DNA sequence: CGTGTCAGAGTGTCACGGATGC
DNA sequence: GCATCCGTGAGTCGAGG
RNA sequence: CUCGA
C-alpha cells in the first residue's frame, strides 16, 4: 500500500544516522577535501539503495560494504582524469 | 570526589552547581555529540575515543 | 568491473562596530 | 531589554623562488 | 618563501 513505500524511505533514513557521518570521516582522509567526501558519501549510499542484497542481512556487517565501495570510488576518481589536471 | 578535591575555592563550587548534566554515562555522551556530531552516541563509542 | 573488520583535519593578530541571540 | 559574536579593516614599490 | 627603499 502507500505505507509500504514510506517504509523504504524510513529504512534509508536509518542507515544515514548510523553510517553516513562515520563514512564521511573515512573518505576525508582518503581524499583530503571535505567537499569531495560528501560527494563520495552520497554516491556510496545511492548504491546501497540500489543493492537490496546489502540492506537485506543485518546479521552481516553492512558498514564494511560501504568502506570498500568508498575505497573503489576514490581509487577510480584517482585515475586518468585526476592524473593530469589535479 | 570532585567536591573533595576542589572544595577550597568558591569558583569550583559554582561550577558543579551551574553544571547542566550529571552522570558518568551522561557527560561522556555530551562530549561525544559536540566532538563528533552526527553520529550515534554509544556509552562505549565515547569510552573508546 | 565488484564491493561486506576497521584505519578519522588546522590551532601566537586585534580594534571596532552592529546585527545576532538567551 | 543587553551581552555575544560576527565580519570588517590593517603602506607603497622593486629583485629572485 | 627570501630580500632592496
Amino acid at each position: 500500500v502507500s505505507g509500504a513505500a514510506a517504509a523504504e524511505a524510513a529504512l534509508m533514513r536509518a542507515l544515514y544516522d548510523e553510517h553516513a557521518a562515520v563514512l564521511w570521516r573515512y573518505a576525508l582522509r582518503l581524499t583530503g577535501d571535505a567537499a569531495q567526501a560528501e560527494d563520495v558519501v552520497q554516491e556510496t549510499l545511492l548504491r546501497a539503495w540500489q543493492h537490496p542484497e546489502v540492506i537485506g542481512d543485518t546479521a552481516r556487517p553492512a558498514r564494511a560494504w560501504l568502506f570498500t565501495v568508498a575505497r573503489n570510488m576514490i581509487i577510480d576518481e584517482r585515475r586518468s582524469a585526476r592524473f593530469r589536471n589535479v | 570526589q570532585i567536591v573533595e578535591r576542589f572544595g577550597f575555592s568558591e569558583i569550583m563550587r559554582s561550577t558543579l552547581e551551574k553544571d547542566n548534566t550529571v552522570g558518568t554515562d551522561e557527560a561522556l555522551l555530551d562530549i561525544y555529540r559536540k566532538l563528533r556530531p552526527g553520529e550515534p552516541p554509544t556509552k562505549e563509542s565515547a569510552q573508546t575515543l
